[PDB]
């Protein structure tokens, strides 16, 4: 029947996700310089001070801060009263090591045959709830954020400030999605604004033209700012560690997540090559049709080159039988890391656009292809 | 579905105009009545897209019939659609298709006059034909099935 | 139907578990020396350095340089060849102070009418496949490695060294273990053992005592260090962040959760407290046999005392009605926080425990206590 | 249901004539305008049967005195009904096969209105249960069109 | 869902029908001379010959051979090149009579009390299909066979004969009709007329005027006397039996069916009377809506006066539990043969009408009457 | 669910079964001359008379009384008080004889495109109920009268005379052979013998060894002779027509039939033949589990080699699409008439034992084989 | 299920002693072999909690004993040569996390017997209690197979 669903976005203005974003920006500058790199960054962000730290594997000399202060840039926390500059912040390095010598010294044996990174699982998860296989929710509270920094960079509102955070409770019955029960928006504001004003200024440029109105309802409630007082955000306001942040990056908790923090890896860590792979798969799984939605779990044990586990689930979505599902599964796509990456080709300095509001449920990256599909299209027959 | 990537609150609705069975003289007409809601963009609140058919049994055993048809994206809940409206009864066209653009989904409004809202609702959904089986109300538009669904 | 399914655990070894153990013996002091306080503090592990910082706003007043050290140091980290030595850690500290007690003084407003810290969602998940009411494979996984953890402190296999990780797959036969597809161990060790020598001791003390006979066959496959270097590990071997290793805390996986990692959180704030409150509610309804298996979902408004959405999951795994369901769940439980925290009774410094191996699945923990149940039982009806 | 019952292949639809709201007049118009088809069958082509009562909810059921026809000629004869409901300003009529019993409504204004509904989902049917519809009824028999799901 | 059903029907002019209609016109009169009557008889056709023998218990006096040639005339086989005449052919009267002494002695007897006269089993049908409870395609047939005959007797095309038969297969989604995918229609026809000119007016005469043409399409294929030469028609070229097309006699097959041939039993025998109330319940119980499609059977051990089984089905399409239901059903309906009879009141000599074109699905006979259905409608509360 | 299902069968000793086994016994000598024969004969039974008319083309010479006199020989009609006796009944061969047509045409052109024999539609029923896949009741029914003909064969009870008639009611569970409700056994006895030792002896030698002791309970009824005098059986009290029991050749009356009476058919007519295969096909799919009841349904249209319509029903226990195994059913067995003649060797003079006792379910006959089932089992792999 | 604490590759088993033919001088008999047992620790290599009492409706009620014994089958055939001795042939067996294993009937030396269809045990429903009770730490247990 009908039961609450919620799920949550933040602002790219958000310390964690802030952090990510630096992460990942100096991951595509890495990538840029060097396609075969093998970097894992982490970005911790306090509120004088960022840190860096990591390993980096590559001949590629790449200048930190200034990623860094360029990426801030972008967000806007350029002023103290926000309680961060980009500028006067302190960038802290300790990443370095730069050790391409054991990667570069010999190459023989073949990429799709050289075993797992590290262990570890992962999921990938797709539905046709909507448009993109995504999950409604996460994607509602994404476009809920997403409008809200775009009203603050274009300028209609000059008031607004980058830290924000976005949740949203959808009465879920019969599995469609009647109206939305509530939506909490939180936002970084200045002094000037009062509340009314705000209240009345959000609920006008943000919640109504991104959500539908006829989800839209009077019973519906809508909490923004219940303290009011958030010239403090981002850093000064509350902590900020890489990939903390983790769910929102996905699904939003619609289905279950490996565990792996996506930012600041690269394509050669599994997590991030492997959680494409499967939403890529799931996606054209979907795509075809075979299930309204597919759960997948894939599981590598370190210096393997297949994967040690390989599950789909269907929900009982699935208009065959599941067991030659998984034949396809196996056919169809080549599981191997290095496979499964030059079947995705993820050697593009791209991520920085992913860093935030959600790495799935965006045309231009690569895994949100589904031409294979078709080929799926043929391989099953005509459901039940 | 949720169709995410279209944009938001706007009605997409749709016009056929090819009434009677006037059959080149009727797409004539179809072409002019298509050049005049083009006219006035404002007032129609809308961007038209032109590619779109309509196929039906249309209840007289001779066959059923196909209209060409066009897409309109008013951004008016009323104001543009009651412009459509009052463009299909000079048009003596009888009833429209409007779907709310995000829900993708919207009933449809037989309503003309001057000033008539006769505002039905179907079973909540539109536009999603698997290419199972095409026996309902009819349409394509880009080579694609995309009719209604009754709920089940 | 039949298929596998997979999940991991860490040792303490690992640095991500090692920041959070290192948080939550901070958090656990704090508490000790002050109950109300606020705590929010996070942990960074570097080669040799390990940082922290963050806000706790308390009247305490706590070295957090040798609580770090010590905890280290029971960890064994205490040579720096192994990657890292306690002695020589470098110890970075910016954590945040601020008086509480003028705040309460200035509030002067019921507990239960104060609202939640901040908005986020949660899941609770139970089910009656472990007598625990767990998830089977994240407990094995985790006995796995805390019988590792354990047969290196009484020193049996002393060349072993504290970092080690472990990947688990068995085999579901229309939701039932049939048999263990896989089992993947990597740990910490000396380096004058052979790698061999070292598959088959750990075969020995580790695998055989954790994993049941019958799961064990041939066709069940085994990947034991199978770079064989595991010398090279801990803090120098990979850097831990603070929370990072949230799922594995969690549910292994097996279900859904939400995103707020435990360590560094006092019951105060939402996350923690939900999330505890959440396995209770889920682990009582199970024991009421309501359901089979069973999911919650409660998310909070910031500064709201009523917590936004609320939803119950049986995958038809329900005896009722959900909605009744859920109307029982709201009449036997204040979902407020300062609700859970007066049911549950969190303020109490124990979540040192609660650091490594497992969150949920260890009785003396208050939320895997399970009393309510009966009554829950009682206004259950028929079964 | 197919009845099978009545005629095969031959046309049978329903008017009202009570379009507008001039109640005794109104009733008085109607039996006129049967008086006109009736008394041309040849060109309507058609058998009249005036009792029938329409009824529609339109959300407050305006009931109207209705008349079926049963026209042979599978377009010329309807056609005619047509172009006298046009002419009395009656709106819209129904029609339907009766084997079949299935047919959306025509529209028809101007000299040749040529407007039949989609969505033809069925007619001539009664639940008994939900009254929320047009109340089309002969001799107590609610015959409301219908569609599948 | 998608599925071709097929039904068959054969005009009077069929011999065995006509074998049927002897038979049942013998019924007639000597019921007509004596209510009471005990008959048992069967007829055989050949092309020259017509015998005639049975059982008979009565007072009556019937000359068998009138009836058989004023039957055999009103048919219209009254000719040497139509294959049979109704003046020449041979008539052979196997009866032998018992006595109604027999009939008479037996006393002191509650007459409903008295055990069936031998043992049986049989099928009735109904689905609200159409409006007279029966399975469209039979009935169509029946239409067809029937509009044929009709063309023979009004003169409107003379030179048709009256030997026909009729298959129709029709398209079937969810179960529902869609599309009529063939049709054919073979008849004895005179010498002059042609082939071709005969496919168009039986295409015109008796197709166009009874098929609904929505059911038509272009891609439904036709056929006419395939052959293409029907001129030696009747029992001449073929022969005949009493009860030899029991099918079509019924419901064309879609139903599961008992095995009694009805044409020439007296309603005293159990097959013929049973059926009737097999029928007869089904269809009041559709009626009253109690279930879309039911199909009743009853059995009967001889010297009996309580069947053996009654056995109700509803392919799930009930609105009540299938057990309340048998209860209700010996409830209302007392299944004892002369109870049955009472209840039917079949001591009419009315069979002759139902020689051909079906036993049910005509208003008159009495077993079609619907008035206890509203009874059974309103002895269980049904809302919906 | 509880439901109480009844099937009859007859002993060879019943007047129709009579028929039956004359007309084939005839077809089968007749056919042993010349296999390419047509034949269409049927057998009336009188009193004292026995008929037997129809169409034949052929060059065989066989003697009607012959046959006749020596089936009902075997079947032990021979004396007075059984009312009837080969020495003493007269025959009337009515057969008509014409040439067999020896023109090219009807020659090597194609068989398999040769038209069908005459317009019809039948139905072949499998299930997995049981071993010889066919409904129980029916089955236990004809075992029934077999271990009372063999009782009066062997001369266990030689008091017994031919004529009997079986009829058993179980119960059903969730449709699952779960009681015997009732038993009427009527049969043909000496007139020495007496009720009450009849009723005992016959319950002991016939039924327990036949019926599976749990099914028989205390609450099980039972009905034997229970008119108390069988004396005078046979043709004497009641006419005998051929095919009439067309049920119990069948199906018992769990499934739906078409009406073409098998007995006496030659092969290359397209009833017979047709149901064979349909039965045939049947089996196949019930035996490749691919479904676990399904019925078959053709239609043929006179002179039109392709069947016009086939539809496979699988009452939801299709195991693969009901239209993919419907395509397999047109691939893999070609349905022309003489499609099926070369797909069965039809043939062959079998049939004299096919008269009596099940045309299904007794293995050694041709349709009966489930060779054809492991190719269907293999053309669908999928399970559900 | 599986109740996930006790050591895994470990055999718990539960057997009775007391015979039907006489209940207070069985219940001497078995407390005096079950001390016996009880106090040699290496053959039946086993620990040993009195607690269970079982029902065999068939509610035949007796005192039982659960011995833990590590050795997969040797302590367990100590317990059930020791069942021979004392002449009782129902003996139970069942590996802790499967929580379940199939019944054994092993008299003589090396007679040894083996179950069929073992679905589960050590468990009560509360539903229906037609089985063999078992009944420790108030606590009923049975054994189960799938339906």
């Amino acid at each position: 029947a009908k039961h609450l669903f919620t799920s949550e976005s933040v602002s790219e203005g958000h310390p964690d996700k802030i952090a990510d974003q630096i992460s990942d920006a100096v991951l595509d500058a890495i990538l840029e310089q060097d396609p075969k790199a093998r970097v894992a960054c982490e970005t911790y962000v306090k509120t004088g001070m960022v840190l860096v730290g990591g390993e980096i594997t590559t001949s590629a000399w790449v200048d930190i801060e200034e990623i860094t202060r360029n990426t801030v840039r972008e967000i806007g926390y350029v002023h103290s009263d926000m309680g961060f500059d980009a500028n006067s912040c302190a960038v802290l390095s300790a990443i370095g090591k730069q050790s391409p010598d054991i990667n570069q010294g010999v190459d023989r044996a073949d990429p799709l045959e050289q075993g797992a990174g590290d262990q570890g699982l992962m999921f990938g998860y797709a539905t046709n709830e909507t448009d993109v296989l995504m999950p409604a929710p996460i994607t509602y509270a994404h476009r809920l954020v997403q409008r809200q920094a775009e009203v603050r960079k274009n300028g209609t509102l000059p008031w607004l400030r980058p830290d924000a955070k976005s949740q949203v409770t959808f009465q879920y019955d019969d599995g469609k999605i009647v109206g939305i029960d509530a939506v909490v928006l939180s936002t970084q504001h200045s002094e000037e604004i009062d509340q009314k004003s705000l209240q009345e200024a959000v609920m006008e440029e943000i919640i109504k033209p991104i959500l539908p109105a006829e989800w839209l309802t009077s019973a519906t409630k809508f909490f923004i700012n219940p303290t009011g007082r958030f010239v403090i955000g981002g850093p000064m306001g509350d902590c900020g560690l890489t990939g903390r942040k983790i769910i929102v990056d996905t699904y939003g908790g619609m289905a279950r997540h490996g565990g792996g923090a996506f930012s600041g890896k690269d394509p050669s860590k599994v997590d991030r090559s492997a959680a494409y792979a499967a939403r890529y798969v799931a996606k054209n799984i979907v795509a075809a049709g075979l299930a309204d939605r597919c759960e997948i779990q894939v599981s590598y044990a370190i210096g393997v080159a297949e994967p040690t586990s390989i599950m789909v689930e269907t929900f009982g979505t699935e208009k065959v039988p599941s067991e030659q599902l998984t034949l396809l599964v196996r056919e169809f796509f080549d599981l191997r890391p290095y496979g499964l990456i030059q079947m995705l080709d993820l050697l593009h300095p791209i991520y920085k656009e992913t860093a935030a509001y959600g790495h799935f449920g965006r045309e231009h990256f690569p895994w949100e292809k589904t031409d294979k599909a078709q080929l799926l299209r043929d391989a099953a027959g005509l459901k039940h | 579905i949720f169709t995410k990537e279209p944009a938001n609150v706007f009605y997409v609705l749709v016009s056929a105009f090819r009434s009677n069975l006037c059959d080149e003289v009727n797409m004539s007409r179809h072409r002019h009545m298509v050049s005049t809601l083009r006219a006035a963009p404002g007032l129609y609140g809308s961007v038209e897209s032109t590619d779109l058919t309509g196929c039906y049994r249309e209840a007289i055993s001779s066959a059923p019939t196909e209209e060409k048809t066009v897409r309109v994206r008013c951004k008016d809940k009323a104001q543009a659609l009651n412009v459509a409206r009052l463009a299909c009864n000079e048009w003596e066209q009888d009833c429209v298709l409007v779907y709310k653009s995000q829900t993708h989904t919207a009933g449809l409004v037989y309503a003309k006059g001057i000033d008539g809202y006769k505002a039905e609702r179907l079973p909540g959904s539109f536009q999603e034909v698997p290419k199972g089986a095409p026996l309902q109300g009819c349409f394509t538009i880009d080579e694609f099935g995309r009719r209604w669904q009754v709920q089940h």
